[PDB]
RNA sequence: AAUUGAAGAGUUUGAUCAUGGCUCAGAUUGAACGCUGGCGGCAGGCCUAACACAUGCAAGUCGAACGGUAACAGGAAUUCGCUGACGAGUGGCGGACGGGUGAGUAAUGUCUGGGAAACUGCCUGAUGGAGGGGGAUAACUACUGGAAACGGUAGCUAAUACCGCAUAACGUCGCAAGACCAAAGAGGGGGCCUCUUGCCAUCGGAUGUGCCCAGAUGGGAUUAGCUAGUAGGUGGGGUAACGGCUCACCUAGGCGACGAUCCCUAGCUGGUCUGAGAGGAUGACCAGCCACACUGGAACUGAGACACGGUCCAGACUCCUACGGGAGGCAGCAGUGGGGAAUAUUGCACAAUGGGCGCAAGCCUGAUGCAGCCAUGCCGCGUGUAUGAAGAAGGCCUUCGGGUUGUAAAGUACUUUCAGCGGGGAGGAAGGGAGUAAAGUUAAUACCUUUGCUCAUUGACGUUACCCGCAGAAGAAGCACCGGCUAACUCCGUGCCAGCAGCCGCGGUAAUACGGAGGGUGCAAGCGUUAAUCGGAAUUACUGGGCGUAAAGCGCACGCAGGCGGUUUGUUAAGUCAGAUGUGAAAUCCCCGGGCUCAACCUGGGAACUGCAUCUGAUACUGGCAAGCUUGA
């Protein structure tokens, strides 16, 4: 980088990447648990894992890590698969 | 940007008087008017049809003192304006300030009237104008500046103007040395030895 | 109302889809003669009701596959 | 944002501004949304040196359009007939 | 008022008419070259190497988010962030704009007209919120690695940095019941109040962006077949969003002589040049769109980038190194080398317009405004005016009489633009800053806001434009051509030589054609030449041509696609016609005007944009559908 403000933007964006990456990993881990429970065909556990996922994707959408439409898609796709598990 | 050579060779090539001298003498008392200039000037030219169109255009140019680029632009405007193109072209040449000043009598010739315009001695509606090609509008007042009212050539020019036919589209006051441009001269008010249809056809060749 | 084209079914071998040929009649830009031009559209045909030859009736919609953006309104004439 | 400013036209030493509504990001003499008047700063006497469509200006201000400082001054002199 | 518009000539023959090519006169240009060159205005200026680049500059800003104190400046006494302020740091916003280039791209793009399944910082409207906590971290301090670039270890600290908890409905998911999600303070003043500004949620507006469809947009068939995520379907995933976007499975499709695939060339448009028009050619400057940023690839951050002056990897080049390792990207402005027939200054200023940040003052701005260079183009002006026969000299010609140069010069009268010198002197300036008084607010004459008034100020250009004065014709003309086309003729030199030439042709001892001269013609601060486009060329003919013998009827048929279709009635309203509405950016062109002394140039208003779509009508003709008829078959 040649310009002073470009140097700082590089430092800042790298710090933002690590912060974003840990939260993105965290959210994906929780979504995967719902899909794992649906695989096992366990509606009780699948409904459970859905319930801690739900506040997670909503807070991340509000913080700007994903979009509201993406949070809504996960909740809709998983709800639709959980209800068919009966 | 101005012809600066002998003046009578021009009129001798065109075989007529171009009013390029003041008029105190007769054009035949200063030159062999009916003979073209040069060593072979006594020959009888067999002018082609192009040559007859060309000489008519060079005549009108040499009267008013316009060069070719400026004249070609007059023609383009004359063709653009509504009406008869040939007559539009004559009205545009008669609207020139240096021509109007001469027709008013303030200059003995069009070259002298041009020097008066160039040297800042003429006003149009009350403003100094030193552009020889300025177009004078109807009702415009052309006048001599005060510091130039005492020049001896302006009265010598005013005493030769009544020796010629008075233009009826103007209105000069030799006293206050100012005139009014009442209207554009009609084709009838202009000379009849100018065959402007030859010029219009030349610019379609 | 809704804009709407009308044409003839030239293919029905896809599942829920048909190819429809629309004929236009336009003046040639240089020679002035009125000539026939054709456009083939891929059309969504739920129920798979159309057969090769029928005169159908289509409208424009959202994309439904890579090439389909039109959907069958009605059948005007059956072959 | 949408702004109302002057685009400099005319000739050298003789500017002539057009009053335009434009996305502020666009170049001064570039893409604009709608022209709503002009302003000639060297206009001669008896010549109209400023004309503004205040009904179009008021329409855009009501949609959130900001106004440049020079156009603000021009609106005042026009309203102060 | 806005379509006032159309020229031919030469050359085939002993001669003719026709056919047919070739050649010329015109307009034009980002031009170049040769000769020449006074001034000004407005514009234009790497078309080649998307070649390589020395140096400087082209993106910052905010202390009214925060801890702070390196300054220097005050206040306090070498000490104190106590104040004006401010280096480095954290944080916000900007850096995705502005600017450059045309490599790639033949439709992925562009143009025109439609469309649905989307997001959108700053700006704007509405309704509600803005409670209560926590753990860090740079800076800094100590030690330490390294030649450097760049790091390591420990400890401390702040916030509008970060993260829970609370709050949760016109929001998200769900049929429902229900479940679930946010936030930040700062600043001015005051007998905690108040005002200003910011923060969060949802729903709108506006703007911007993503996506889909139809028609249009180069050449090649001595490229005819192409395609397996290929075409469609179902389900999962994915995106802001529809979608083979992606994956699994099923079907076996999809494209193509209305030119697929392949190959060559190319940024597209508004427009520009030419043309009477129809067309043909073209896409520099200006404006819209797209693509690219040393080469190849990738994502991160972010409202927005797969990012010109950001990050990572690889590569080629250049450079530094202590040999371990590091650095760089002018197709920003100026500039250098190189290539080339050829294209400019390492300028001034943020005064104006506009952009970033800021409450503002302000700071930044090679955008921009200007200046420098170049006849590159367009336009204007000057280089004197009047007089002057001795028809002087001198030149050239001469049948020796003279003719011509030529009123030309000299002479004699005059004027003084521009250049030169001196003096005066507009406009581009709007504003902002201090004051004030009033009104609005508030508990408050405070602050703040608004509106007036008052006082001092702000121009890079710049020795501005422009005006006045002084002096003296004083400082200012060239280039091509003169046999015919084609305006303009003689002598001398040369003798198929030297040479000219666009063509016809010229030159062989009487050359208007070569070379010089005198004279003349055409343009003129330019004139010629070369290159290139259209024209003339009705010589690709749609407008607007031909085929017995000039080039040209397939050796003859049958026949699919295609083109075309006798006559009557009805119906339809696709073609066609009429009207309306929307759109067809601005500039350009055209018309009527306006402003620069004029013009170029700038500019107001119209017309035009000959198209597309939709709606409503007309029904003669063409088409569709139905029913016939008999003259074609
Ligand atoms: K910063
Ligand atoms: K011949
Ligand atoms: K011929
Ligand atoms: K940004
Ligand atoms: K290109
Ligand atoms: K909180
Ligand atoms: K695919
Ligand atoms: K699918
Ligand atoms: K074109
Ligand atoms: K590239
Ligand atoms: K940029
Ligand atoms: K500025
Ligand atoms: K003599
Ligand atoms: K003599
Ligand atoms: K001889
Ligand atoms: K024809
Ligand atoms: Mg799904
Ligand atoms: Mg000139
Ligand atoms: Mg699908
Ligand atoms: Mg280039
Ligand atoms: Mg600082
Ligand atoms: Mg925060
Ligand atoms: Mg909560
Ligand atoms: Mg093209
Ligand atoms: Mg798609
Ligand atoms: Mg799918
Ligand atoms: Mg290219
Ligand atoms: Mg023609
Ligand atoms: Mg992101
Ligand atoms: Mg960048
Ligand atoms: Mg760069
Ligand atoms: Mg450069
Ligand atoms: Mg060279
Ligand atoms: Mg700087
Ligand atoms: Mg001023
Ligand atoms: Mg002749
Ligand atoms: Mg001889
Ligand atoms: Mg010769
Ligand atoms: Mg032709
Ligand atoms: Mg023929
Ligand atoms: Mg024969
Ligand atoms: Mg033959
Ligand atoms: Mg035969
Ligand atoms: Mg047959
Ligand atoms: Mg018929
Ligand atoms: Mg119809
Ligand atoms: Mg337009
Ligand atoms: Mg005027
Ligand atoms: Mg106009
Ligand atoms: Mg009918
Ligand atoms: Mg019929």
């Amino acid at each position: 980088a040649n310009i002073k403000s470009a140097k700082k933007r590089a430092i800042q964006s790298e710090k933002a990447r690590k912060h974003n990456a840990s939260r993105r990993s965290m959210m994906r881990t929780f979504i995967k648990k719902v899909y794992a429970a649906i695989e096992a065909g366990d509606k009780a556990a699948a409904q459970k894992a859905f319930n801690e996922m739900q506040p997670i994707v909503d807070r991340q959408a509000a913080k700007g890590l994903i979009h509201k439409n993406k949070a809504a898609r996960h909740k809709a796709n998983l709800t639709a698969q959980i209800n068919k598990l009966a | 940007a101005r012809y600066l050579g002998p003046k009578l060779k021009l009129s001798r090539r065109e075989g007529t008087d171009l009013f390029l001298k003041s008029g105190v003498r007769a054009i035949d008392t200063k030159c062999k008017i009916e003979q073209a200039p040069g060593q072979h000037g006594a020959r009888k030219p067999r002018l082609s049809d192009y040559g007859v169109q060309l000489r008519e255009k060079q005549k009108v140019r040499r009267i008013y003192g316009v060069l070719e680029r400026q004249f070609r632009n007059y023609y383009k405007e004359a063709a653009r304006l509504k009406g008869n193109t040939g007559e539009n072209l004559l009205a545009l040449l008669e609207g020139r300030l240096d021509n109007v000043v001469y027709r008013m009598g303030f200059g003995a010739t069009r070259a002298e009237a041009r020097q008066l315009v160039s040297h800042k001695a003429i006003m149009v509606n009350g403003r100094v104008v030193n552009i020889a090609s300025y177009q004078v509008s109807p009702n415009d007042v052309v006048s001599i500046r005060e510091k130039a009212k005492k020049q001896s050539r302006v009265k010598a020019a005013l005493e030769l103007a009544e020796q010629r036919e008075k233009p009826t589209w103007l209105e000069v006051d030799a006293g206050k040395m100012e005139g009014t441009f009442k209207r554009k001269p009609e084709r009838s008010d202009l000379s009849a030895d100018i065959n402007e249809h030859l010029i219009v056809e030349l610019y379609s060749k | 109302k809704i804009r709407t084209l009308q044409g003839r079914v030239v293919s029905d071998k896809m599942e829920k889809s048909i190819v429809v040929a629309i004929e236009r009649f336009v003046k040639h830009p240089i020679y002035g003669k009125f000539i026939k031009r054709t456009t083939k559209l891929h059309v969504h045909d739920e129920n798979n009701e159309c057969g090769i030859g029928d005169v159908v009736e289509i409208r424009e919609c959202r994309p439904l596959s890579k090439t389909k953006s039109w959907t069958l309104v009605r059948v005007v004439e059956k072959a | 944002m949408v702004t109302i400013r002057l685009a400099r036209h005319g000739a050298k030493k003789r500017p002539f501004y057009q009053v335009v509504v434009a996305d502020s990001r666009n170049a001064r003499n570039g893409r604009f949304i709608e022209r709503v008047g002009f302003f000639n700063p060297i206009a001669s006497e008896k010549e109209e040196g400023t004309r503004l469509d205040l009904d179009r200006i008021a329409h855009w201000v009501g949609q959130g359009a900001t106004i440049s400082d020079r156009v603000a001054a021009l609106i005042k002199e026009v309203n102060k007939a």
